[PDB]
RNA sequence: AUGCGA
């Protein structure tokens, strides 16, 4: 009876619900693998843009909400970069926006990688030909989605 | 730590839906014929034991 | 809240509920030894408000009774204070997902 | 002669013939068409633990499911037998 | 009713079936504790099978 | 139960789910003589020419998402993102 | 070497149409009685496993 | 064995018998703070 | 059910 409503809530078949997201995340277990291989991505980068060019989607979507409230919860993390100590002035990005309609709602620790693999590889991004950890990082975010 | 035992992985999302929905009533509810009294379908109560 | 030395008796116990427009709370003096709240296998509950819970069963579309269950017994309730109906946000890390924001109504 | 039909004729056409494909499960047209009955009974699984004292028993007096609707027989009396052993 | 917090069909969820089942069972046990009568004060028979 | 489209929330995007159930019964029905809205170019396996008439959204569904609520949304093929 | 008796090369079975049980209306069972294999309680959990619901109806 | 040989009623209070009720009633509707603030009328 | 292929 257990499976995924249209909202992303677990609910039974009954509709009693189990968790309001799949294991947290949202995320595909046979999509995983390389949504977490950055690095693997880029030197692919461009047959990635090939499958998931975002201009076909664009329009259907929103680009900044989440972005937004990504702004605002990045405030609070660089102020709260001890556990019991929580957001609790912001839900993760996950809670506040579907993450399939607004590109970059995103697990907190699914963000926290990416950003720390922009940083340590800028150096990367400094031996490119034509590409940025804003257009990368819009690559990232379409693959989560 | 019983995979790992056997060095097998399992996404946590499989085990972390699985324990939600054994505290799906605030306590430790088994999957056994006792557990199962308390959901709703009357069929799957009759289809199990 | 009446924190007792070792016990208090049934008899008094018919008197807890005794006065509605009020709330009496018997607490073990032993058992309040260790916060419980900061331990580290439990996640920060966050008692919700009225309107937020009305946001919350508004936005999922559920009924009250029809949320996972926490019983009214369970240590966090009997720290938060949790009345019948309450729905309490909870935010826990997980090993995967980093904050994880789950809910859970007192009943 | 004796007539064709002590069970089933194919109303569809009016040809009076029957076939059998044990493989298909049917009873159809010899000569024309169509399905005679869908429904086939009576050859079980790998299930028989044979508990039953299955007391009945044929004894021709409750007929048969007639699976042959070849047929010719006659008016009967009740088992010639005795007449035939006479 | 008027809070459409339930319907003329009544409200079912699994949390109510469950609170139903626990109430009927120390209901159960409230009538098999009366070892005489209470609305006639009577001795009744010890009942056995 | 009716979820105003102005208001519809869901996901831009045909879940496999969808797009599976899309393909089986608009095939079923040109298998069983809807009109064709494209080319038959050919083809001679109902199935592949539903395929042809997602590819052109020409299939003339919509798909209706339920909400364990009750409530739900009808979406066309012609708006949710096929892939 | 040596030629194994279970040639179940020829223990074989195909079922498209059959006998069915007179209390259920489903295939007997058995290549002998040109019966259909079983679909098990596993076989039905793993079809509801792939979403093909309508596969499994 | 729950019932009263010589009334033919049931061996608990009336009204504590119709206090269950209630409690049921609510359970229908499946009200539960309700159900468990009932307890509390008294005099 | 007993023996056995997988
Ligand atoms: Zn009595």
């Amino acid at each position: 009876g257990v499976h995924v409503s249209y909202d992303n809530s677990i609910r039974d078949a009954d509709g009693t619900l189990v968790q309001f997201m799949y294991g947290g995340d949202a995320i595909d277990i046979t999509k995983e693998s390389h949504m977490t291989q950055f690095e693997f991505c880029l030197d692919n980068y461009y047959a990635l843009l090939k499958k998931y060019n975002p201009s076909a989607l664009i329009e259907h979507l929103d680009v900044e909400s989440a972005l937004k409230y990504s702004k605002k919860t990045l405030k609070y993390r660089k102020k709260h970069s001890p556990h019991y100590k929580q957001s609790v002035k912001y839900d993760p990005v996950l809670a506040k926006y579907n993450p399939a309609k607004y590109l970059g709602s995103v697990s907190e620790n699914f963000q926290d990688k990416l950003e720390s693999f922009l940083d340590k590889n800028s150096k990367l991004f400094k031996s490119s030909d034509g590409v940025n950890e804003k257009k990368f990082r819009a690559l990232m975010q379409l693959k989560y989605m | 730590n019983v995979f790992s035992r056997y060095a097998i992985s399992v996404s946590f999302r499989h085990l972390d839906l699985i324990a939600d929905m054994m505290t799906r009533q605030g306590t430790y509810l088994a999957f056994n014929r006792q557990g199962m009294e308390t959901s709703t379908s009357s069929f799957m109560k009759m289809s199990y034991e | 809240i009446f924190v007792y030395q070792n016990n208090i008796t049934p008899s008094a116990m018919k008197l807890v509920p005794s006065i509605p427009p009020a709330t009496i709370e018997t607490f073990n003096e032993a058992a309040l030894v260790v916060n419980i709240t900061h331990h580290e296998l439990v996640p920060k509950h966050i008692r919700l408000s009225s309107d937020e819970k009305r946001e919350l069963l508004k936005r999922y579309r559920l009924k009250e009774s029809q949320l996972p269950r926490i019983q009214r017994a369970d240590p966090v309730a009997l720290y938060l204070g949790l009345k019948r109906g309450e729905v309490v946000k909870i935010i826990r890390k997980s090993e995967t997902s980093g904050r994880y924001a789950s809910y859970r109504i007192c009943m | 002669m004796s007539t064709f039909i002590r069970g089933p004729i194919c109303g569809t056409d009016n040809c009076p013939s029957r076939l059998w494909r044990i493989i298909d499960g049917r009873r159809t047209c010899q000569y024309g068409h169509v399905m005679e009955g869908d429904v086939e009974f009576n050859d079980d699984e790998d299930d028989l633990n044979g508990l039953g004292a299955g007391v009945i028993t044929r004894r021709l007096n409750l007929t048969t499911n007639a699976t042959g609707s070849f047929q010719s027989s006659q008016l009967t009396n009740s088992q010639l037998l005795q007449q035939q052993q006479r | 009713l008027s809070d459409g917090r339930t319907t003329e069909r009544g409200s079912f969820t699994a949390t109510v079936n469950d609170e139903r089942k626990k109430l009927v069972h120390e209901f159960h046990k409230k009538l098999l504790s009366r070892g005489k009568c209470d609305n006639c004060g009577m001795f009744s028979p010890k009942f056995r099978k | 139960k009716a979820i105003p489209k102005d208001q519809r929330a869901t996901t831009p995007y045909m879940t496999k789910y969808e797009r599976a159930r899309i393909l089986g019964t608009r095939a079923l029905q040109i298998s069983m003589n809807a009109p064709v809205f494209v080319d038959l170019e050919g083809e001679t396996d109902p199935l592949r020419i539903a395929m042809k008439e997602l590819a052109e959204k020409k299939i003339p569904l919509v798909i209706r998402r339920y909400l364990p609520d009750g409530s739900f949304e009808d979406w066309s093929v012609e708006e949710l993102i096929v892939d | 070497y040596q030629r194994l008796r279970h040639m179940v090369n020829d223990k074989f079975q195909v079922r498209s149409t059959g006998p069915v049980n007179s209390l259920t209306m489903q295939p007997v069972k058995g290549r002998k009685r040109h019966g259909g294999i079983r679909v098990g309680e596993m076989e039905r959990d793993a079809l509801i496993g792939h979403g093909t619901s309508f596969l499994l109806q | 064995r729950a019932s009263c040989l010589f009334c033919h009623h049931f061996r608990l209070k009336s009204v504590e018998v119709h206090r269950y009720a209630c409690k049921l009633r609510l359970l229908q509707y499946g009200l539960i703070d309700e159900s468990y603030k009932l307890d509390e009328i008294t005099l």
